[PDB]
């Protein structure tokens, strides 16, 4: 099967810039390859066909270019609207396969995350379970490192993350993660941390709590 | 103008077959050619097949035998079948003609054998009626329920700034959610607040004060 | 107008035809010459009310629309009149979806006739493409 590789995974830029994102095919697949833009929560969206045909009604912003195994498609001044996922599809042979997609994003000034730690609460330890959650709010840009710590041993199993899309609100982004363990395992250590690592600092934000008090 | 939509079944059970209706309006059904495509929760696209003119379809071999895809010339739709489904089949599916100008809005699918289950809600307070700086951020934890989506809100509403509601994830087998609240230091435990979750599948709408 | 054999051999390679599901360059210089002599602006009559256009002569019932032809399909969703330009952009972009059906290549007769299991690549050889 054909692979399409696309880069970066991602792009952070300022509306107003011009882009040029990549993608290229692991076989020669001469101009059949083709543009689609994804916005969250949206269908794709054919912006070019053919490597470089435009579709009549399609923003002239938008541009292609490229052949064989090499591609590229061009936004000339990226606007608001234009934030979202971009991937390519080639259509020479069968199977159709497409490019595992670029993000595009909003570029704003760096911020760090507001972290708050907090213990399980009573009524789910009186159901036997403990979930630790920590929350990791409006930051700039999106990598970002959460790492917790039980008794000062780094912990990975029970642990799940979720991400929000970057806020429409202020264009950053935010993040939620939660230990998971059992009534019995929380109670069997003391000290609980959420450790995070961000560009905003060279010293990660640490925040815990300790059962030993309150 | 020619426009697409998707129907069917948005929960499949394991070793099930999935079904997806695309019903054709503005053109005819034999009038070009249709094809289905998913899009999988880490977002990687996968062209599953088609259906030309002639009937003839080509579908994904990193999947054909399991799928088929039909139309019905009399009611314009075309339709797909995917046999013996497993968690990896959960997507967006999407029906779009062959040229790729014409998709619809998608529809999820989600393969999965567990029950509903109407979500679990605990308050997330700081470590003991705490409070440092000149705000406080609060939360609520929604665990253990199916299927999605549940409604989150804070005082029923009359509290709607400042809050973060993130993305629910799959811990087995069933959805895990979470959701923050920031307020002034003034505010709490001055004034009441209230997590309040709603879950249409299972007929039930709790409330939690933190 | 009327392409040279190898200039039109290196605008359909240019156009990706090469190669395109399967069928080498070959294939599609010999059917445009059997089909129009290399010829875009080439027009034919058919029976019924349908025509076929271009350079890889088109019917009008099942892939074009010219607006005068009975049961008209549009399959490629374009003007009749798109297939006769001098720029084969048009009649390329319908060949490949009419190739893209189960039937391949064998929608046009004359390449099954004429084309067919031949030494195809024939016709693009000496050209400096």
């Amino acid at each position: 099967d054909i692979v399409l590789t696309q880069s970066p995974a991602t792009l952070s830029v300022t509306p107003g810039d011009s882009v040029s994102l990549s993608c290229r095919a692991s076989q020669s697949i001469s101009n059949n390859l083709h543009w689609y833009q994804q916005k969250s929560h949206e269908s794709p969206r054919l912006l070019i066909k053919y490597a470089s045909q435009s579709i009549s009604g399609i923003p002239s912003r938008f541009s292609g270019s490229g052949s064989g195994t090499d591609f590229t498609l061009s936004i000339n001044s990226v606007e608001t609207e234009d934030f979202g996922m971009y991937f390519c599809q080639q259509s020479n042979s069968w199977p159709y396969t497409f490019g595992g997609g670029t993000k595009l994003e909003i570029k704003r000034a760096d911020a760090a995350p507001t972290v708050s730690i907090f213990p399980p609460s009573s009524e789910q330890l009186t159901s036997g379970g403990a979930s630790v959650v920590c929350f990791l709010n409006n930051f700039y840009p999106k990598d970002i490192n959460v790492k917790w710590k039980i008794d000062g041993s780094e912990r990975q199993n029970g642990v799940l993350n979720s991400w929000t899309d970057q806020d429409s609100k202020d264009s950053t982004y935010s993040m939620s993660s939660t230990l998971t363990l059992t009534k019995d395992e929380y109670e069997r250590h003391n000290s609980y941390t959420c450790e995070a690592t961000h560009k905003t600092s060279t010293s990660p934000i640490v925040k815990s709590f300790n059962r030993n008090e309150c | 103008e020619v426009q697409l939509q998707e129907s069917g079944p948005s929960l499949v059970k394991p070793s099930q077959t999935l079904s997806l209706t695309c019903s054709v309006t503005g053109d005819s059904v034999t009038s070009d050619y249709w094809s289905w495509i998913r899009k999988f929760p880490g977002n990687k696209l996968e062209y599953m097949g088609y259906i030309s003119y002639s009937g003839s379809t080509y579908y994904h071999p990193s999947l054909k035998s399991r799928i088929s895809i039909t139309r019905d010339t009399s009611k314009n739709q075309y339709y797909l079948q995917l046999n013996s489904v497993t968690t990896e089949d959960t997507a967006t599916y999407y029906c779009a003609s062959w040229g790729g100008d014409v998709w619809g809005a998608g529809t999820t699918v989600t393969v999965s054998s567990a029950k509903t289950t109407a979500p679990s809600v605990y308050p997330l307070a700081p470590v003991c009626g705490d409070t440092t700086g000149s705000s406080v951020t609060l939360g609520c934890l929604v665990k253990g329920y199916f299927p999605e989506p549940v409604t989150l809100t804070w005082n029923s509403g009359s509290l709607s700034s400042g809050v973060h509601t993130f993305p629910a994830v799959l811990q087995s087998d069933l959805y895990t959610l979470s959701s923050s609240v920031t307020v002034t230091s003034s505010t709490w435990p001055s004034q009441s607040i209230t997590c309040n979750v709603a879950h249409p599948a299972s007929s039930t709408k709790v409330d939690k004060k933190i | 107008k009327v392409f040279g054999r190898c200039e039109l051999a290196a605008a359909m390679k240019r156009h990706g035809l090469d190669n395109y599901r399967g069928y080498s360059l070959g294939n599609w210089v010999c059917a445009a010459k059997f089909e129009s002599n290399f010829n875009t602006q080439a027009t034919n009559r058919n029976t019924d009310g349908s025509t076929d256009y271009g350079i890889l002569q088109i019917n009008s019932r099942w892939w074009c629309n010219d607006g005068r032809t009975p049961g008209s399909r549009n399959l490629c969703n374009i003007p009749c009149s798109a297939l006769l330009s001098s720029d084969i952009t048009a009649s390329v972009n319908c060949a490949k979806k009419i190739v893209s059906d189960g039937n391949g290549m064998n929608a046009w007769v004359a390449w099954r006739n004429r084309c067919k299991g031949t030494d195809v690549q024939a016709w693009i050889r000496g050209c400096r493409l």
